[PDB]
RNA sequence: GCUGACUGGGGCCUGUAGAGCACUGAUAGGGCUAGGGGGCCCACCAGCCUACCAAACCCUGUCAAACUCCGAAGGGUCCCAGGUGGAGCCUGGGAGUGAGGGCGCGAGCGAUAACGUCCGCGUCCGAGCGCGGGAACAACCGAGACCGCCAGCUAAGGCCCCCAAGUCUGGGCUAAGUGGUAAAGGAUGUGGCGCCGCGAAGACAGCCAGGAGGUUGGCUUAGAAGCAGCCAUCCUUUAAAGAGUGCGUAAUAGCUCACUGGUCGAGUGGCGCCGCGCCGAAAAUGAUCGGGGCUUAAGCCCAGCGCCGAAGCUGCGGGUCUGG
RNA sequence: UCGCCUCCUAAAAGGUAACGGAGGCGCCCAAAGGUCCCCUCAGGCGGGACGGAAAUCCGCCGGAGAGCGCAAGGGUAGAAG
RNA sequence: UCGAUCAACGGAUAAAAGUUACCCCGGGGAUAACAGGCUGAUCUCCCCCGAGCGUCCACAGCGGCGGGGAGGUUUGGCACCUCGAUGUCGGCUCGUCGCAUCCUGGGGCUGAAGAAGGUCCCAAGGGUUGGGCUGUUCGCCCAUUAAAGCGGCACGCGAGCU
RNA sequence: UCCCCCGUGCCCAUAGCGGCGUGGAACCACCCGUUCCCAUUCCGAACACGGAAGUGAAACGCGCCAGCGCCGAUGGUACUGGGCGGGCGACCGCCUGGGAGAGUAGGUCGGUGCGGGGGA
């Protein structure tokens, strides 16, 4: 007898790391994500990992558009 | 309005949040009356031991 | 389904709006072009310009300038310089572009 | 045809005491009421096991109504395999769907040579008016063989009737029967093992 | 007796068998069945014995409908071996089954003939069973 | 120096339970219908029928940790507010711990084994082997022991005697010491609630008789005469009477059922749900529910009053630490 | 068996064990990078020399089931093809 | 910027495999072999269902495919007290208990004529031989018998022997 | 402040597939040419320039029909945070708050912002 699975990777830490309503600066991440997941709304990019993450010192925001998708933004203050 | 709560069962085995409210409210010992005002916070943690808890409206 | 006329649409405006300026919308119809300066963030249009209400002639290209460097005249009293250009489904070419060479004369920004 | 039942209102009261105090809730419901009823969990049963989804039903309400209706629907206690809940559709003189019963006349071929008639549908689904409501829909099932089958086409509607769906829709079947002599075979039988799906490169 | 053709995985875990019936409470062909009223892992051989049982009641003639198929993958460990050392292999196939489901119909045969071959198909089953007559309350569903 | 656990409101993140089949695969039966197996008919190349193995597709019905068109209760974090607690933030010194275990719920592994094992939330013992209950027992129920009293109230659990308090009150159930250890299953155990028939157009028990001819009937065979499988339910005399319920037989027969004539004169034969009980029930020093012993209970279910019952609460006195 | 990646177990934040169930990496691309412009797939039905169950062309239907160098996942045509 | 299967991949050395029944020491019941314990897969015995056999006839004797339990004598699982020691097979001696009874006793059914058998039930009072082979338990065999039973007591019993 | 059209945004199918009908003054599109800017891995189909004879057949716009798709209550059930019970077990129940999915009755051939051209 013997096993040949029995492996696995570390767990990436994905999600969300700033949800609406919660004040961030310029530069903090709100998502973690694969894929596309959620979409730079405003004043917000993403990376080359799809990793969005607040362009102006705003507050957070998301908005689900439907078929167009689940986008955070950051609205000024 | 105000509650009048006394502390008539053991928090001994119950989670450590519910012996957190019984803080909460003040009640630190059993038989232990504490009336307090009758705002929803109070009435929040009040409610969450009332399976320990004998509740009264006094004034 | 969408169509190729859609589609090109889209993508050349789904990414001028991620500049966040003001947006140059140009239509190029058979017989007439015209061209209004919106705001997508408040969803409203600003100055308008277009040969059909300008009574203007035949030369598609020459038209184009005027309503090109009409629009840019109408702008500026508005305040409005800097500005993006959307060319639409239209290719940066003769009456689209001489348009944007005209509306560049008036005094927009681009 | 068409039977009766005492209907009463409800609102307050609670599920679990009603079908401890005999009663089944229920709901009256068409596109103009809506209102909370429970029965005699008894009473009615005496009627849907005749009535079914088939025939008609009017309510004797304690306001003094009397109103025609349909069970549209009727919820069971899975585990003890009984009703919990009704849906009575207030039925108005408009045009309405509904499953209307059949019946198979005439012996099958097949069930002289041995073979089932596998009455898949045993009634049909069909707009009508209330008002017009047959009883029953006859079929002959003489000249079915094994393994010949029957459907909605080769239904012979009667008037205003109207079927709610595909005549592709099949209704019965002459099937073989339970047969020892494939037992011994059956017993002998081989059955490769179960092949797993390939993953990764090996597709 | 029964099991897939293929499969995705070859070892499914264990689940539980906590609740009533998700669905299959209700006479949907037969005229008579056989319902569930305590869960259970009911092996194809199991069911392959019911069903020979009833079958061979009708001798000849009778339809019987099985309304419950073992997919679930069955495993367990060699012999007086130790605890460890991968996961035990594949032994034959279950098919869960919990209260109120109606594991076998039958049609085309009297009353007291497909009552009987129940009754006996119902002592192949290590649970209890319930005998059951197409209800109005089946065809309403 | 009020920011703390816990709580109230609000906004955002999620994809489990449950369920569903729209994707991935599994799935029994039927329908429709490329593709072969096999029968006629053919080598001239095309035709035809299939209770034959069956792709795709639709229908009824299901299944899945690595499936999801759906999708909770909860959980998480941000803002405002309550919260003054051996709460929290920060800097710094000193440690010990890095062998955990039982229980409960969610899983995997295991055999839907283990006082088994491996994770998750919690709890307790660890360190509460201090106290009450549990016969006795670290972790189940109760309850967080500063000290003293020949004072009071309570929790779990209990009130016939050991053994503190009821041989308390009302209704019902149990005859097996069930209570006081176990399953499929089996049974005219007992009680309560319902359902279909049959019955004074005289039932069931018994009594009384009849129960009859084609017909020792046919596919049918080596016995197959109503009662060893089928593709079978036809006439006669009739008051009625299956070409047959069963018992019976090697096969004849007899026995009685369904069947009507007579006899009495009111109920009876068969189903299903619940309650409590019976069998099923065989292990090794001596037996037992902890013991005695208990039967309209001293047992089980439902409803009430009162008391006994801890190191918990109070009451009086005292100590120390911290705060005011 | 020993590090790294993907899915599950994981009990709807993150994280979470076991010699639990399933598969992969130890490369690769000078374009398979950057930018501008243009284009939209598999699949089903009918249509056509050689020519086929699937070589390529024409037509209708086809929100994505194709594709994205490689395991799996999430993502994706309003592009990342 | 290069030299890493330092892959045992946070990577002892620049550089390294075996054996010990000649063995030793420090520690562990944190960890196996004995036994006990919890479990009861396997093991032993008992049952539900009643297909089919038995000229006929399911049940005298049997019981396909499946189902549910008891017991704790087997093989094992876990690894709970014991490794500052709980000495482990068989025999001899000496017992004693269980009863799923080998014998004697009392019964039902019997395909019980009788005699003699078969199969369940009640019963644990007494009994249950001598030998040949082997360390052997066990098993085979010879001669017998009313019969030559199975098992528990740390696979009873080495401060009782061997 | 009303109706028709060209543009451009929002909600993200109650807005789509499909069947029918209707619109050409204006605008829009097919249209007439391929000289010129520009262009097809061949094709002026596409993109693009100059035109203005004709047609609203195709596409687009505005309207009716519920065959498909989408949307979808109410009542009840499953499940459940917290608090108690039952069984040796697999497991089963009560109380308080939350409360689905499938299905039923039904709804839907879109609503609205801004700026342009015309109309009354
Ligand atoms: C002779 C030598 O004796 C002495 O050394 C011996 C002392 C003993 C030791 N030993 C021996 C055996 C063993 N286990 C197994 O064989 C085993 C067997 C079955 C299972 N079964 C399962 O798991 C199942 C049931 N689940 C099914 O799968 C698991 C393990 N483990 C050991 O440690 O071996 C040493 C070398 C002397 O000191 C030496 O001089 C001498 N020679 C070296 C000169
Ligand atoms: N509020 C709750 N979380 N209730 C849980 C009830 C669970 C219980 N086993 C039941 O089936 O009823
Ligand atoms: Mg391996
Ligand atoms: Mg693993
Ligand atoms: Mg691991
Ligand atoms: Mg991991
Ligand atoms: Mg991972
Ligand atoms: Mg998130
Ligand atoms: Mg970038
Ligand atoms: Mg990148
Ligand atoms: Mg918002
Ligand atoms: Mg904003
Ligand atoms: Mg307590
Ligand atoms: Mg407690
Ligand atoms: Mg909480
Ligand atoms: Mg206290
Ligand atoms: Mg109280
Ligand atoms: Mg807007
Ligand atoms: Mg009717
Ligand atoms: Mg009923
Ligand atoms: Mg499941
Ligand atoms: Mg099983
Ligand atoms: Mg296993
Ligand atoms: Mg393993
Ligand atoms: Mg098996
Ligand atoms: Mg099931
Ligand atoms: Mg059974
Ligand atoms: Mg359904
Ligand atoms: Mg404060
Ligand atoms: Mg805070
Ligand atoms: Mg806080
Ligand atoms: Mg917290
Ligand atoms: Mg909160
Ligand atoms: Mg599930
Ligand atoms: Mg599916
Ligand atoms: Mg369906
Ligand atoms: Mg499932
Ligand atoms: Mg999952
Ligand atoms: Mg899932
Ligand atoms: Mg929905
Ligand atoms: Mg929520
Ligand atoms: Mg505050
Ligand atoms: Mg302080
Ligand atoms: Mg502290
Ligand atoms: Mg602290
Ligand atoms: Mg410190
Ligand atoms: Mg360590
Ligand atoms: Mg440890
Ligand atoms: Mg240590
Ligand atoms: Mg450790
Ligand atoms: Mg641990
Ligand atoms: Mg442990
Ligand atoms: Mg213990
Ligand atoms: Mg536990
Ligand atoms: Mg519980
Ligand atoms: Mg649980
Ligand atoms: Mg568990
Ligand atoms: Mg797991
Ligand atoms: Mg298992
Ligand atoms: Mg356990
Ligand atoms: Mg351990
Ligand atoms: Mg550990
Ligand atoms: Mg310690
Ligand atoms: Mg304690
Ligand atoms: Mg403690
Ligand atoms: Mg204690
Ligand atoms: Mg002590
Ligand atoms: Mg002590
Ligand atoms: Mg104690
Ligand atoms: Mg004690
Ligand atoms: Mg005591
Ligand atoms: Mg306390
Ligand atoms: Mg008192
Ligand atoms: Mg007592
Ligand atoms: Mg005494
Ligand atoms: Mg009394
Ligand atoms: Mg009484
Ligand atoms: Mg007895
Ligand atoms: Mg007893
Ligand atoms: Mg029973
Ligand atoms: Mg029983
Ligand atoms: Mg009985
Ligand atoms: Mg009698
Ligand atoms: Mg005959
Ligand atoms: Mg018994
Ligand atoms: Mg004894
Ligand atoms: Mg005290
Ligand atoms: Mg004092
Ligand atoms: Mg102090
Ligand atoms: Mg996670
Ligand atoms: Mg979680
Ligand atoms: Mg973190
Ligand atoms: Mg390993
Ligand atoms: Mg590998
Ligand atoms: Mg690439
Ligand atoms: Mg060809
Ligand atoms: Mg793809
Ligand atoms: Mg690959
Ligand atoms: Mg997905
Ligand atoms: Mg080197
Ligand atoms: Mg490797
Ligand atoms: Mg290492
Ligand atoms: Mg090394
Ligand atoms: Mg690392
Ligand atoms: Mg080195
Ligand atoms: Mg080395
Ligand atoms: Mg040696
Ligand atoms: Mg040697
Ligand atoms: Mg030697
Ligand atoms: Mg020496
Ligand atoms: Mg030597
Ligand atoms: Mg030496
Ligand atoms: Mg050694
Ligand atoms: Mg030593
Ligand atoms: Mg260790
Ligand atoms: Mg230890
Ligand atoms: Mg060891
Ligand atoms: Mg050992
Ligand atoms: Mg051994
Ligand atoms: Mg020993
Ligand atoms: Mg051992
Ligand atoms: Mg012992
Ligand atoms: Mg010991
Ligand atoms: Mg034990
Ligand atoms: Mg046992
Ligand atoms: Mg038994
Ligand atoms: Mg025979
Ligand atoms: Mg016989
Ligand atoms: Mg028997
Ligand atoms: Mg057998
Ligand atoms: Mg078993
Ligand atoms: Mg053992
Ligand atoms: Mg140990
Ligand atoms: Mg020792
Ligand atoms: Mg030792
Ligand atoms: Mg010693
Ligand atoms: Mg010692
Ligand atoms: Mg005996
Ligand atoms: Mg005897
Ligand atoms: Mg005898
Ligand atoms: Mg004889
Ligand atoms: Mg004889
Ligand atoms: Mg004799
Ligand atoms: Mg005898
Ligand atoms: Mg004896
Ligand atoms: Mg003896
Ligand atoms: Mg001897
Ligand atoms: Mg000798
Ligand atoms: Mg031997
Ligand atoms: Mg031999
Ligand atoms: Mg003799
Ligand atoms: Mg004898
Ligand atoms: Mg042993
Ligand atoms: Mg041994
Ligand atoms: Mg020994
Ligand atoms: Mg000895
Ligand atoms: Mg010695
Ligand atoms: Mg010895
Ligand atoms: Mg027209
Ligand atoms: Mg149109
Ligand atoms: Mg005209
Ligand atoms: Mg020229
Ligand atoms: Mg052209
Ligand atoms: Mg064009
Ligand atoms: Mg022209
Ligand atoms: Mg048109
Ligand atoms: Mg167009
Ligand atoms: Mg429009
Ligand atoms: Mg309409
Ligand atoms: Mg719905
Ligand atoms: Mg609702
Ligand atoms: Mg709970
Ligand atoms: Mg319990
Ligand atoms: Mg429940
Ligand atoms: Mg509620
Ligand atoms: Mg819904
Ligand atoms: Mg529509
Ligand atoms: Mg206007």
């Amino acid at each position: 007898g013997s096993t040949r699975n029995g492996r696995d990777s570390q767990a990436k830490r994905l999600g969300v790391k700033r949800y609406e309503g919660q004040v961030v600066r310029a530069g903090n991440i709100l998502v973690r994500q694969r894929g596309t997941r959620f979409k730079p709304g405003k004043n917000v990019g993403m990376g080359r990992d799809f990793t969005l993450f607040a362009l102006v010192d705003g507050v957070v925001e998301f908005q689900d558009r439907g078929r167009l998708g689940r986008y955070v933004h950051v609205r000024p203050l | 309005p105000r509650l009048k709560v006394k502390l008539v069962k053991s928090p001994i085995g119950y989670p450590k949040d519910q012996k957190a409210a019984l803080k909460a409210l003040g009640l630190r010992r059993l038989q232990q009356e504490r009336v307090l005002e009758d705002t929803p916070a109070i009435r929040g943690n009040v409610e969450k031991v009332a399976h320990l808890v004998r509740v009264e409206v006094v004034e | 389904r969408l169509t190729a006329y859609e589609r090109r649409k889209f993508r050349v405006r789904n990414r001028i709006k991620r500049t966040g300026r003001l947006r140059l919308s140009v239509f190029r119809s058979l017989k007439h072009i015209y061209a209004q300066i919106i705001d997508d963030e408040k969803g409203v249009t600003l100055v308008s310009a277009s040969s059909l209400a300008l009574k203007l002639k035949g030369n598609k290209t020459e038209v184009a300038r005027q309503v090109g460097r009409a629009l840019a005249e109408k702008a500026l009293a508005l305040g409005i310089k800097q500005v993006a250009f959307d060319r639409g489904p239209y290719k940066y070419h003769g009456r689209v572009k001489a348009l944007a060479e005209g509306a560049r004369e008036g005094g927009l920004e681009f | 045809m068409e039977y009766r039942l005492k209907a009463y209102y409800r609102e307050g009261e609670k599920p679990s005491a009603l079908r401890r105090a005999g009663k089944l809730p229920g709901v009256m419901y068409n596109r103009h009421l809506n209102r909370k009823v429970y029965v005699d969990l008894v009473e009615f049963d005496k009627v849907f096991r005749q009535a079914s989804i088939h025939h008609v039903i009017v309510l004797e309400l304690p306001d003094g109504q009397s109103l025609p209706t349909l069970v549209r629907q009727v919820n069971l206690d899975k585990r003890r395999r009984r009703p919990e809940h009704v849906d009575f559709f207030v039925l108005s003189d408009e045009p309405v769907e509904m499953y209307v019963p059949l019946r198979f006349v005439g012996t099958p071929a097949g069930v002289r040579a041995g073979g089932v008639l596998q009455e898949i549908h045993r009634d049909i689904l069909v707009k009508v008016s209330p008002r017009n409501i047959p009883e029953f829909i006859e079929v002959d099932v003489s000249g079915l063989e094994i393994g010949d089958s029957l459907h909605a086409s080769d239904l012979k509607l009667p008037p205003g009737v109207e079927l709610a769906v595909s005549p592709e829709e099949t209704i019965a079947a002459v099937v073989p029967p339970e047969d020892v002599e494939k037992l011994a075979e059956e017993a002998a039988a081989e059955v490769a093992e179960p092949e797993v799906i390939k993953k990764g490169k090996e597709e | 007796m029964l099991m897939p053709r293929r499969m995705k995985y070859r070892k499914q875990q264990r689940g539980r068998l906590k609740g009533a019936t998700k669905g299959g409470d209700y006479v949907a062909f037969g005229d008579y069945g056989l319902v569930a009223l305590e869960p259970a892992w009911i092996t194809a051989q199991q069911i392959e014995a019911a069903r020979v049982a009833m079958v061979r009641h009708f001798r000849r003639g009778g339809k019987i409908f099985i309304r419950i198929f073992p997919d679930k993958p069955y495993t367990k460990k060699p012999l007086e071996v130790r605890m460890g050392k991968g996961k035990g292999n594949v032994e034959g196939y279950v098919a869960v089954v919990k209260p109120g489901r109606v594991m076998f119909e039958v049609a085309g045969v009297t009353e007291e003939q497909a009552m009987e071959a129940l009754r006996i198909a119902g002592h192949k089953l290590p649970i209890k069973t319930k005998i059951v007559r197409r209800d109005a309350y089946d065809e309403a569903q």
